[PDB]
């Protein structure tokens, strides 16, 4: 299947409290493998995956220098946007950047990622053509005009098609054994008499990796989608995830309903019913 | 600019059987800006030692954190989670349900 | 390897 | 790049996910009316009735044209305000771009403890939401306002995460129902 390498940059200002907090978090697919944090005991690039320990000191020195270099650039950009918008210096503002590339099985570049965000609103973003920009507001037009006369779009396309892909290939082969590792969801169905003259069946799914999972309730071979209370997948804290589906069924009809657990770590989708001990 | 109220979930790492040791988690997500205050409550009182995950954000620019601590659940001990954000008029309290 | 960002 | 028509066709979509508190919201049909009382629209459905106004006093075309609603589980209620062609924001009066949305609860007896929060602040749109926190556990707002050209050139960027009780946004939009011009009953 397809894969991607994305870097999540955070830049939050703190007026009268010191220099802005700077963060760089890399993601091979959905897995965090590197992290840099200015507000830490020691501001250096730290591995987040045990398969990144293979890289030598030469690698962790380059990325650190690049991180500090980036932090200074964003420290300026935080002040620069105060001028574009004509805002006050007393307020704390946030810059967020998502940057990376998605490469398919064929090795072909599928997506070029480069989007900026100021205070949660979209600011500027590299289009699919990898040559033009989409400015989300009046102030971004200033940035856009600067990047046109500087040819930033062309310099950026080079990184996306070249550098970013080369490193994705390297990261993938350096940790493919662990990236493929999957934990099977351990499922069970609980029972509660919460509604009046009715009950509630809650199908659980615990200790699974990755977060990709599908839980459905069925009756007469048909899925209950609107009648299904589904909660967001959450972390258990140990590296795995949890999720459950609730459905309100009439009393005495518990056995007529079945839960289904779909996951890539399962040889066969799980089928569960309510069962009293 | 945009602002988003944090989505809160209070849950345990494992199915709660009275007596066995466990972890207590409080998952805050979908909030902006990043500045958020989260503390865990044992019997209405704040737990002194609460560790939190590192800060991150999703594709909608929304931040998400995980606050966790070690604990041992009983029968009459009620746990909860206290979350305050700039988007909240008054701090949010969410009771812990061992089967939720 | 992340990219060397350009100023706004 | 793209055609002349694409650069001039502007579309507006406002998504809003409302989660019930201390009660179960029931799935139902939705209604929509333009009250002669005040400029805007009122919608009844999914245990809530929602009023949407603008800062215009002079009779101007309301920036929202279509309303849709759906329901998932027993807590989530989603509403989608749409407009297939608003035209360029340059040609739209500023007052019509300041939106005030009030969310009241019909199903459960309200405690009348409101909270006003400004969710969106941009050059194109202003979204302020006032809602009763006695019957509402959480409220999220998604906002999208751009032309067909820019939408086509930034489709790789996915900013919508308001699943609102469904597995994904696609499933949410599948069960959407267009609100009609008729009274309510419950």
């Amino acid at each position: 299947g397809p894969h991607s390498l994305r870097y999540f940059v955070t830049a939050v200002s703190r007026p009268g409290l010191g220099e802005p907090r700077y963060m760089e978090v890399g993601y091979v697919d959905d897995t965090e493998f590197v992290r840099f944090d200015s507000d830490a005991e020691n501001p250096r690039y730290e591995p987040r995956a045990r398969w990144m320990e293979q890289e030598g000191p030469e690698y962790w020195e380059r990325e650190t220098q690049k991180a500090k270099g980036n932090e200074q650039s964003f420290r300026v950009d935080l002040r620069t946007l105060l001028g574009y918008y004509n805002q006050s210096k007393g307020g704390s503002h946030t810059i967020q950047v998502i940057s990376g590339c998605e490469v398919g099985s064929d090795g072909r570049l599928l997506r070029g990622y480069q989007q900026y965000a100021y205070d949660g609103c979209d600011y500027i973003a590299l289009n699919e053509d990898l040559k033009t920009w989409t400015a989300a507001d009046m102030a971004a037009l200033i940035t856009k005009h600067k990047w046109e006369q500087a040819g930033e779009a062309e310099r950026l396309r080079a990184y996306l098609e070249g550098t970013c892909v080369e490193w994705l290939r390297r990261y993938l082969k350096n940790g493919n054994a662990t990236l493929l590792r999957t934990d099977s969801p351990k499922a069970h169905v609980t029972h509660h008499s919460r509604p009046e003259d009715k009950v509630t069946l809650r199908c659980w799914a615990l200790g699974f990796y990755p977060a990709d999972i599908t839980l459905t309730w069925q009756l007469n071979g048909e899925e209950l989608i609107q009648d299904m209370e589904l909660v967001e997948t959450r972390p258990a804290g140990d590296g795995t995830f949890q999720k459950w589906a609730s459905v309100v069924v009439p009393l005495g009809k518990e056995q007529y309903y079945t839960c289904h657990v779909y996951h890539q770590g399962l040889p066969e989708p799980l089928t569960l019913r309510w069962e009293p001990p | 600019m945009i602002q988003r109220t944090p989505k809160i979930q209070v849950y345990s790492r494992h199915p709660a059987e009275n007596g066995k040791s466990n972890f207590l988690n409080c998952y805050v997500s979908g909030f902006h800006p990043s500045d958020i205050e989260v503390d865990l409550l044992k019997n209405g009182e704040r737990i002194e030692k609460v560790e939190h995950s590192d800060l991150s954000f999703s594709k909608d620019w929304s931040f998400y954190l995980l606050y966790y601590t070690e604990f041992t659940p009983t029968e009459k001990d009620e746990y909860a989670c206290r979350v305050n954000h700039v988007t909240l008029s008054q701090p949010k309290i969410v009771k812990w349900d061992r089967d939720m | 390897s992340i990219i060397n960002f350009e100023k706004l | 790049r793209c055609e002349k028509m694409e650069e001039e066709t502007w579309k507006l979509k406002i998504g809003m996910c409302i989660q019930a508190k201390d009660f179960y919201s029931k799935r139902t049909d939705c209604s929509v009316h333009r009250p002669d009382v005040g400029g805007g629209l009122i919608t009844e459905g999914n245990g809530y009735r929602v009023v949407v106004h603008d800062q215009c006093e002079e009779p101007n075309p309301f920036i929202i044209a279509t309303t849709k609603q759906t329901h998932f589980g027993v807590t989530h209620s989603y509403i989608e305000f749409s407009n297939s062609n608003t035209g360029a924001p340059e040609n739209i009066p500023d007052c019509s771009k300041h939106i005030l949305i009030s969310v009241y609860c019909d199903q459960e007896a309200s405690g009348l403890d409101f909270h006003t929060l400004k969710y969106v602040e941009s050059n194109y749109l202003h979204i302020t939401v006032k809602y009763d926190t006695s019957c509402i556990n959480h409220l999220g707002v998604n906002y999208s306002f751009m032309n067909e050209c820019e939408r086509k050139l930034t489709s790789i960027y996915e900013t919508d995460t308001l699943t609102c009780g469904a597995k994904d946004i696609q499933t949410r939009d599948k069960y959407l129902k267009t609100c009609t011009n008729t009274k309510f009953d419950r």
